[PDB]
RNA sequence: ACACCCAGCC
């Protein structure tokens, strides 16, 4: 529902990189270059941040 | 339901002992060091250090079950050299190794940071 | 029927819900299409039994 | 009432949960969760020479484990231990019964459904393990017909000492290694252990000193003497067969042949020195030549397990099973096994050969179609012209499939893992390799080719009156290359036929089996060695004549 | 009496005899063989069977109407 | 077991082989008795095994092919007797249920379908009467 | 001194039927002193050999040059001067079968000795006058050194 | 746990990160499945998915895997993978986690879409020891959700017959399920009236008060015979 | 499906374990053949 | 199948000419002939795929179906027509009809079978239950008695 | 007279999530189609308002790295039912 | 006395990872050092979450789980902080735990991002490493998250939250001089970044009398510890474990005599 | 109870 705090495989912190990744994508960066600029070199972290769905954004549409 | 607490992999609660000695009756001068609440980390180094000792004829370890936290190290030495002495010497040599490596690592870190 | 996604969310209903089901006593009941032989057509079969 | 509540009825002291593998258990052991052990109980009778242990179990109570749940007095009153805090009644006398939580070493009947044959309810020794699944050695999966894809199994705990004794002495797993159905070992080495022991006993496996004494740790029947290495200089090296000789028990003697044993090697000059190392000879309990596979370690008559069982009883064969599994798995840690895309790709020459073979086969089928279209096809005796044409097409396509498969398997390197699992017999077959690499082959529905479901067409995409290979469901592509849509649909038809057969034949076979059971549920061998039914009518004067 | 049944003791006879003797031992019966610290009734019964000392007579029922009494001691133990 | 050298001559008297085989044949009893009926039944019950025994423990085969010694031959006779007596069907064994399970367990693996019916349908065809077959035939 | 066989062999061929195994190769060799014939499976990674190489076989029943039975246990902590010092490839194995050319009447004249070294097999054919120390189920050592 | 190609599987053991194998880059697998699941079932699409997932994760693009795309084959995926510094067939050199030694055979490792199924063990584990018993039969209840007992059916009964373990069969079908006692008249064979508190046993119908036998039997058999009597069938319990 | 010899299972509780499951259930077809007859199953 | 006509034809072997049909063999050749033919046909069915089943099980099945002179089907129409006790038959199938027949004819079940004892909860005469155990007073008197 | 829009539209909802279905044995595809109905992701966005008798919600669903063009219309991208896992096909300790 | 004489050369040292080389050492010692890096280096992580109010779309256990995985600075205080189990306090105290407090309420129109910056800790030496920040949860107007947490000391054997590393890349013998792995087709395999071969060669010639002697490391830190401190703590911890084992062995030997 | 679905493993 929300970006995991840590990569499941290695444990690198990726919970702080989702907003930066979205901002980079809005800056007309391709996904590969956006991931590279964020320091995600191993393909496990690239999997983690590339395949994530931000379902919390849709969950926040309902009134509390 | 039946999930064990995570801390049982490295904690001894009242009743168990960290190490026990059991003579092996199959061959002369052999011991079965049973170590509780350890894993391959302390098994592999002990086996490798024992293998260097020329008076150690056999030195192996096993983990009887990956879910049980216990290792069994079998050591058989020359008639003129006790297995317990071999185990103690192996641990002492490993400690000396690690102390030397720590000191050299600290020196290397200082050198790299300085320039 | 005509509610947009924001209206659906404000009304506590998932926009992605396809619908197509009834709500009977609170249970979401779906009707499964039932196959039947075509009507009004002549059919010649092979009763060998 | 009769079939539902008298012949078979729900029972107490039964557990059910999912089974998961555990190669570190013996074949006669079953892992049991802590909760299951703490729930069901076994009633021990208090005696003067075990009263201290049972008193301690009573003191521990139901909360802790191992402990007791009930104290049954001699008269008959039952005291529950989670409902009484005063220690007045917790004193035990001789003749009292204490229902203790089942602990290590308790005998349990372990069952899977459907209960097809006798070996599907064998006795195991309970071992308590942390998580929430029953655990089985991999060898006993074959008699149970059980895999670990979510299978659940029942565990019945015998209550009295007489029933426990007979389960121990009649139906424990070691006593059921050899079935009487076909006088062969019902259990055997399977899967990772079989592939890895095919790899291990190859002629070119040499183990350093450290690996050897690492492997010997897992050998339970080891006398403690490290054998002389096969190679003394320039480095001490042990061969794989040398370690497996230590695994082999006693002094059994056996001769077998590897799967890849050439037929002509027996008549050749190198009969007793195999170039391929394919003649397994175990002499005086030592494996001196050959490579082990399913044909010398599996569920086959005359295999090493069979010889071990018939020479050294049952317990030693149990230790043999466990030793093979543990040692070979711990060597597989080093050697490792895998399967990948690289194992499904042949050389460019092989692909060219397969494509040429398929082109020639299609050309031959078109030639036969043209011959039949001009009424130039003489029908074979005993068949119609249509049947003759179908037979010719089927034979041509089967020959094409066989040739393509042979070409595919001619090019596999020794390092290919598909071949590694096939020749070891662990899993897969030559047909599977052929299908993955070269061509899936013809798809059949009800034995014939794909029927003309539409108006004289298999699918709308073909023209009417098309008897060629592509139209009637010959998948010319391999699984690696991918199926085109039409042959994908035809393959789906074939698979659906398989599923229907699997899901329908059960409801016939179960009723046939049940009728066979109830026909002769009472026939047994009486004490004058005659075989009689319940009415004492002699069926056979001696069993099996 | 010229008994006709097999002199060997069957697997079923072994199972039943061991079970019965274990139950008897667990009920404070006199053990017929010395024990070096064994406390399990099954183990004690198995040891008491290894020696030919179990006090049980197996009554094998022939088909027609008759029976035959075989001492557990006077049977060949198959193990 | 006895480290028999297959090259040096053996010290096994062929008359000893004959006497040993004949004596062993009298210990492998399936139908015990003395009257002619029991004797004939005993001869028939072990006819095939006795033929195999006399073929394998032949005088010439033991003298030339196997070349066992006297001690080895005595051990072999003892082992054959022990293994045979362990193979006799134990009384009380429910062979009917065992046979039914043994014939019903393969049935779960067999598939369905000149044409000759085979598999589970033929098993139904066989264990019933079936006054009308499916695929009659005569192998003339 | 336990020397069952002693000769120098020429490597006539290597793997005539093909590279059956990566680390082990089958040498077909022929001597010239006694004119024997030795098929031998040797490890190649630890000890390479080339076609047309001379090497000395000193196949013996004991390395300790005293006749004392070794009994076949690994004893790396041994100081006595065994025979495995003058040879650069030492092997241990069992003589698992001895064939020949026997008739019903005549004695053996051309013997074959088959020795399995933990899996690596060897066949030694020759005149029966040389293969007498070989016995079935006898544990022997194979000694090899190449000659310059 | 199941993949997207019908590759089922239950978790067998859970190793920590230091115990699991690892590549030269420090990547450890999240899941390890046996090779033997592949060849018999020929889920080659699983392997192609693993390769394409590796290429996609490295490239940074959700790779296309439409069924009948002619532009995507194994060779193109392999060539793309080779450009990122990996073996073109997706294999890698894994190191044994326990010892750190290189595994001799290079392992096929890559991203693959796994999905967890609702069949969790904690919703399946079940046990019983003298729980509640149902009304009509006085036998164990049916289902985990009532602490019911597992059914010892007809085929289990025959399997235990084949074992010959008659005592175990009796314990399962009589003592462990529903033991019961009845009183039966000896002259006739009908169940008699027994007042155990006052110790008065009589069989109205015979005017018998001194010849009564106590018979152990399953409650189900008593129910069967009582239904038969209500059906005007008289099973007479002749104990002599 | 009829008055309170009629079809059963025409209406079922919608499967809400996964969105794919809901979609699959909403697009299901049933054949009234009894549950024998291998031909309609093909 | 017209076995007896084909056998009698000129130039046709009357020795090896067999039929896969079972009723024709029984009605033409005999009861032992149909026993042997049933054996061969069952073996042909089982071993067609390469599977092997020990001979004695096939022998027991063939003997059971041909024990009572005529062909005995493995069905209600062949098993419930034997002289077995009513309770075994009612446990098999056609339960109420069998019990009605037994009640009408006053049949007595002698408890000799296995299902009969299982239903009544008694020790089935099967394996461990096919005999009785007795206490040996003389042997118990002798020897050692620690307690 | 006609042309298919795309052959991949012969599959159903649960068979369209399979990547490379034509490289699979067809029984495997059938079993997967019966499997995705049992996979647990986020079954509906308003799951915190509904009160169903059973409900399973995965913490971290991920859209598949290896997609199929058909799942852009099944909304599998917005409600995934699994995680991309670094799977290694190996025989490690015999526990698989 | 047959101990080795290991040597260390450090190639790279940044604030995120350290890349060094160990020479003249057993394979077992290097592997155990790697395993200690992963799973036996203590750090401080949140392990006791108590939630007062949680109106977010994420349930309480989810928030606690995401809080536990936030790395916390543990440079020097981890040595002076005792394990909660060994401490004499009743439940928790400053000498064996660190107190965190989170208190966020969204009342603005736009979404509020409860990040790791909102974790206020009494102890100044223990803070979330991001002080972009780690996202804990997004909050709509009207939703509040108010909780208090306690962070213990632990190592990776207990839970992955106490893992300080972010992938320990371990390598040895980059060219198969030892043939520990047999390439079926060596030409197809990419060369390791530590390889010492030209383009023509695929792998080094076989070395029959060689052992693993050089080990290349790349210890990447999640943020809890500096990488140099991860390695130093690892070596110290392994030494301490071995010394404790030696003490227990000495006691057992003296008791057996 | 009862009935009906669905589902798991063969
Ligand atoms: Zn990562
Ligand atoms: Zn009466
Ligand atoms: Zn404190």
């Amino acid at each position: 529902m929300i970006i995991p705090v840590r990569c499941f495989t290695c444990g690198k912190i990726v919970g702080n990189k989702w907003e930066a990744y979205l901002g980079l994508l809005q800056a007309e960066y391709t996904e590969g270059d956006a991931l590279d600029a964020l320091g995600l070199k191993r393909y496990c972290c690239r999997r983690m941040l590339l395949a994530h769905v931000d379902l919390i954004e849709k969950l926040l549409n309902y009134a509390p | 339901m039946n999930a064990p607490p995570a801390f049982e992999s490295f904690l001894l609660f009242e009743g168990e002992k960290k190490i026990t000695i059991n003579k092996d009756t199959k061959v002369p001068n052999a011991c079965l060091f049973t170590i509780n609440k350890e894993d391959h980390t302390l098994g592999n180094i002990i086996k490798s250090q024992l293998l260097k000792d020329p008076q150690v004829l056999f030195a192996g370890y096993k983990v009887p079950h990956p879910l049980e936290h216990k290792i069994i190290i079998r050591v058989q030495t020359t008639p003129d050299y006790s297995p317990q002495e071999a185990f103690t010497n192996a641990i002492t040599d490993l400690i000396s190794e690690l102390s030397l490596l720590e000191e050299r690592f600290r020196v290397a870190i200082k050198d790299k940071q300085e320039g | 029927n005509g509610l947009t996604d924001r209206d659906l969310c404000e009304l506590n209903e998932c926009p992605l819900d396809p619908g197509g089901y009834f709500i009977i006593n609170g249970s979401e009941k779906v009707l499964i299409a039932q196959e039947k032989m075509a009507t009004n057509t002549v059919y010649v079969f092979a009763k060998k039994d | 009432r009769v079939r539902g509540n008298l012949m078979g009825k729900r029972v107490d002291f039964s557990a059910r949960t999912v089974i998961t593998p555990d190669p570190n258990l013996s074949i006669d052991q079953v892992g049991v969760p802590r909760s299951i052990a703490a729930n069901m109980t076994f009633a021990e009778i208090v005696t003067p020479f075990n009263i201290d242990r049972l008193q301690e179990l009573v003191r521990r109570g139901n909360s802790q484990y191992p402990g007791a749940k009930y104290i049954i007095r001699d008269n008959g009153d039952r005291i529950d231990l989670r409902f009484h805090p005063k220690p007045s009644d917790l004193h035990l006398q001789t003749g009292y019964k204490v229902e203790r939580h089942m602990c290590d070493g308790d005998i349990v009947i372990f069952n899977r459904q459907p209960t097809l044959h006798k070996m599907s309810m064998m006795g195991h020794r309970v071992r308590i393990l942390p998580w929430s699944t029953f655990r089985l050695n991999l060898s006993v999966t074959t008699p149970y017909n059980a895999d670990f894809d979510g299978d659940e199994m029942n565990l019945h705990l015998p209550q009295s000492l007489e029933t426990r004794a007979e389960i121990q002495e009649l139906a424990m797993v070691p006593r059921m290694i050899v079935t009487p159905q076909s006088n062969r070992p019902v259990m055997g080495i399977v899967q990772d252990t079989l592939t890895a022991v095919r790899k291990f006993t190859k002629r070119d496996v040499f183990l350093e000193r450290g690996e050897v004494m690492n492997l010997l740790m897992f050998l339970s029947t080891w006398d403690g003497k490290v054998p002389q290495p096969a190679i003394l200089k320039p480095r001490p090296l042990w061969t794989g067969k040398q370690i497996f000789s230590l695994i082999i028990p006693g002094h059994i003697n056996c001769i077998r042949t590897h799967s890849t044993h050439p037929d002509d090697e027996d008549s050749g000059p190198y009969k007793h020195i195999s170039p391929g190392d394919t003649k397994v000879v175990v002499e005086n309990g030592e494996l001196i030549m050959g490579i082990l596979c399913k044909k010398s370690l599996g569920t086959s008559a005359g295999s090493l397990v069979h010889i071990s069982y018939l020479e050294m009883g049952h317990d030693i064969t149990r230790l043999f099973y466990s030793n093979i599994q543990t040692v070979i798995n711990n060597w597989l840690l080093i050697e490792g096994h895998t399967i990948g895309i690289g194992d499904s790709i042949a050389d460019s020459k092989t692909y060219q050969d397969i494509q040429n073979t398929i082109k020639k086969a299609k050309q031959d089928v078109i030639e036969v179609i043209e011959k039949a279209h001009n009424n130039e096809l003489e029908p074979t005796p005993g068949n119609t012209l249509r049947q003759t044409f179908e037979n010719q097409v089927n034979r041509i396509l089967n020959d094409a499939r066989d040739k393509t498969g042979s070409s595919a398997q001619k090019s596999l390197s020794e390092y290919n893992n598909f071949k590694s699992m096939v020749v070891s017999g662990a899993k897969g077959s030559k047909i599977n390799i052929s299908q993955v690499i070269a061509v899936v082959g013809q798809q059949n529905v009800e034995g014939k080719r794909i029927p003309f479901g539409f108006k004289h067409r298999t699918l709308p995409h073909f023209i009417k009156d098309d008897y060629g290979p592509e139209s009637r469901g010959f998948v010319e592509n391999s699984y690696l290359a991918g199926l085109t849509p039409t042959e994908f649909f035809f393959h789906a038809m074939g698979g659906r036929e398989g599923l229907i057969d699997t899901a329908v034949k059960t409801a016939e076979t179960g009723y046939i089996q049940r009728r066979l059971i109830k026909s002769m549920e009472s026939v047994m061998v009486k004490y004058d060695a005659t075989v009689r039914n319940s009415i004492n009518q002699v069926v056979q004067l001696r069993y099996g004549e | 009496q010229k008994r006709i049944t097999t002199p060997y003791m069957t697997k079923y006879e072994r199972a039943r005899v061991l079970g019965t003797r274990a139950l008897q031992i667990a009920m404070c019966a006199p053990v017929m063989v010395e024990l070096e610290g064994e406390t399990d009734p099954l183990l004690i019964a198995m040891k008491e069977l290894k020696a030919r000392k179990i006090p049980i007579i197996i009554r094998r029922y022939l088909p027609d109407g008759s029976y035959e009494d075989w001492g557990v001691d006077e049977l060949i133990i198959s193990d | 077991i006895f480290h028999i050298n297959p090259r040096l001559p053996s010290d096994l008297h062929p008359i000893k082989v004959v006497e040993g085989v004949k004596e062993l044949s009298k210990k492998l009893v399936i139908v015990n008795g003395d009257d002619p009926l029991s004797r004939q039944a005993q001869e028939n019950a072990t006819l095939l095994f006795n033929i195999h025994l006399r073929s394998t423990l032949c005088s010439r085969r033991m003298a030339e092919e196997f070349r066992l010694s006297g001690e080895a031959f005595d051990w072999l006779l003892g082992e054959i007797e022990s293994k045979f007596n362990q193979a006799i069907a134990h009384p009380g064994e429910m062979v009917g249920a065992l046979a039914a399970q043994s014939l019903g367990e393969p049935a779960t693996q067999m598939t369905l379908n000149k044409n000759v019916t085979l598999g589970v349908p033929r098993l139904k065809e066989l264990i019933n009467i079936s006054k009308k077959p499916k695929t009659p035939s005569l192998t003339v | 001194a336990g020397i069952l066989f002693e000769d120098i062999f020429d490597v006539k061929d290597i793997d005539p039927e093909g590279k059956k195994f990566d680390r082990v190769s089958r040498l077909h060799c022929e001597s010239e002193s006694f004119k024997m014939d030795l098929i031998l499976d040797v490890n190649i990674q630890i000890y390479p050999v080339d076609l047309g190489d001379k090497f000395r076989l000193v196949i013996a029943s004991t390395l300790y040059e005293d006749g004392t039975l070794d009994d076949g246990e690994y004893n790396p902590t041994d100081d006595r001067p065994s025979r495995a010092d003058q040879f650069e490839y030492v092997m241990y194995g069992k003589v698992y079968r001895i064939e020949g050319d026997e008739t019903s009447t005549e004695a053996a004249t051309r013997l074959s000795a088959y020795v399995s070294y933990g899996g690596l097999l060897m066949r030694l054919q020759g005149d029966a006058n040389n293969l007498h120390g070989f016995e079935v189920d006898s544990r022997v050592y194979l000694l090899m050194k190449k000659l310059a | 746990f199941a993949s997207r190609h019908g590759q089922k599987g239950t978790c067998g053991i859970q190793y920590r990160q230091e115990d699991m194998p690892f590549t030269c880059e420090g990547i450890t697998p999240d899941i390890i499945i046996n090779p033997h699941a592949i060849p018999s079932r020929m889920t080659i699409g699983h392997l192609i998915e693993c390769l394409q997932g590796k290429v996609s994760a490295n490239k940074g693009e959700i790779g296309d895997a439409t069924p009948f795309n002619d532009a995507v084959n194994v060779q193109k995926i392999s060539n793309l993978l080779s450009d990122y510094g990996y073996h073109l067939r997706g294999n890698e050199v894994l190191y044994n986690g326990f010892t750190g030694r290189k595994i001799t055979s290079q392992i096929f490792i890559g991203p693959t879409y796994y999905q967890r199924l609702k069949h969790m063990v904690d919703d399946k584990i079940h046990s019983r020891a003298r729980g509640p018993i149902q009304i009509l039969n006085r036998q164990p209840m049916e289902g985990r959700s009532r602490d019911g007992g597992l059914r010892f059916g007809e085929m289990e009964r025959d399997c235990q017959i084949a074992h010959g373990a008659a005592q175990f069969l009796r314990e399962r079908l009589f003592e462990a399920s529903d033991p019961y006692q009845v009183h039966v008249c000896n002259l006739c064979g009908i169940m008699a009236i027994a007042n155990t508190r006052t110790h008065t046993y009589e069989c109205r119908g015979c005017r018998n008060k001194t010849q009564i036998s106590l018979v152990r039997m399953p409650y189900a058999c008593k129910l069967l015979f009582q239904e038969l009597m209500s059906m005007s069938i008289a099973p007479r319990m002749m104990s002599v | 499906w009829g008055d309170q010899q009629a079809r059963a299972g025409v209406s079922q509780v919608l499967n809400r374990l996964t969105f794919a499951s809901t979609l699959s259930h909403l697009r299901r077809l049933n054949s009234p053949i009894g549950r024998k007859l291998a031909k309609p199953r093909q | 199948v017209s076995l007896m006509r084909v056998l009698s034809e000129k130039d046709v072997d009357p020795v090896r000419t067999t039929s896969n049909d079972i009723v024709e063999i029984f009605t033409v050749l005999g009861i032992e002939a149909v026993r042997k033919a049933l054996e061969r046909e069952l073996y042909h069915v089982i071993s067609f795929d390469g599977s092997y089943v020990n001979y004695r099980h096939l022998a027991l099945l063939c003997d059971t179906m041909t024990c009572r002179g005529h062909l005995m089907a493995i069905t209600r129409h062949g098993v419930n027509r034997q002289d077995t006790g009513p309770l075994m038959k009612c446990s098999f199938e056609e339960t109420v009809d069998v019990l009605m027949e037994a009640a009408a004819h006053g049949e007595s079940d002698p408890m000799k079978g296995v299902s009969e004892n299982i239903m009544l909860g008694q020790l089935a005469p099967a394996g461990t239950g096919c005999f009785d155990l007795l206490l040996d007073a003389e042997k118990c008197k002798y020897g050692m008695e620690i307690p | 007279t006609h042309c298919e829009i795309h052959p991949s539209m012969i599959l159903g909802v649960c068979a369209s999530i399979i990547p490379f279905p034509d490289h699979n044995q067809s029984p495997r595809n059938t079993y997967q189609s019966a499997m995705g109905k049992q996979a647990m992701g986020v079954y509906i966005t308003n799951f915190h308002v509904r009160m169903d008798t059973l409900a399973h919600v995965l913490y971290y669903p991920q859209k598949p790295l290896v997609t199929t063009r058909s799942m852009e219309y099944l909304r599998f991208r917005e409600l995934p039912a699994g995680i991309n896992s670094i799977v290694a096909i190996a025989s490690y300790t015999g526990y698989n | 006395p047959y101990a080795n004489q290991p040597t260390v050369r450090i190639t790279e040292l940044t604030d995120e990872n350290v890349k060094f080389i160990i020479e003249n050492t057993d394979l077992a010692v290097a592997n155990s050092i790697r395993r200690v890096f992963i799973a036996e280096v203590p750090i401080i992580a949140i392990d006791w979450v108590q939630i007062d109010a949680n109106s977010s779309v994420l349930h309480d256990e989810f928030i606690a789980h995401r809080l536990g995985l936030i790395p916390l600075t543990s440079d020097d205080i981890v040595d002076k902080l005792q394990y909660s189990r060994d401490c004499t306090c009743e439940e928790f105290c400053p000498e064996c735990s660190v107190e965190f407090t989170l208190d966020v309420r969204c009342n603005e129109d736009q979404t509020r991002h409860v990040t790791s910056r909102d974790l206020i800790s009494n102890s100044p030496r223990v803070i979330p490493v991001t002080s972009d920040d780690i996202l804990i949860v997004k909050l709509r107007k009207g939703q509040e998250l108010r909780l208090r947490a306690y962070a213990k000391k632990g190592f990776g054997k207990e839970h992955a939250k106490w893992n300080p590393t972010a992938g320990v890349a371990f390598e040895y013998d980059p060219d198969n001089a030892l043939r520990h792995t047999v390439y079926p087709k060596p030409e197809e395999w990419p060369k390791s970044e530590y390889s010492e071969l030209d383009e023509d060669e695929s792998q080094a010639p076989y070395d029959p009398n060689g052992k693993p002697e050089r080990f290349y490391y790349n210890v990447e830190s999640c943020g809890s510890l500096r990488p140099e401190t991860i390695v130093l703590s690892a070596l110290s911890g392994l030494k301490k474990k071995l010394s404790d084992l030696q003490t227990q062995l000495s006691h057992e030997i003296q008791s057996d005599v």
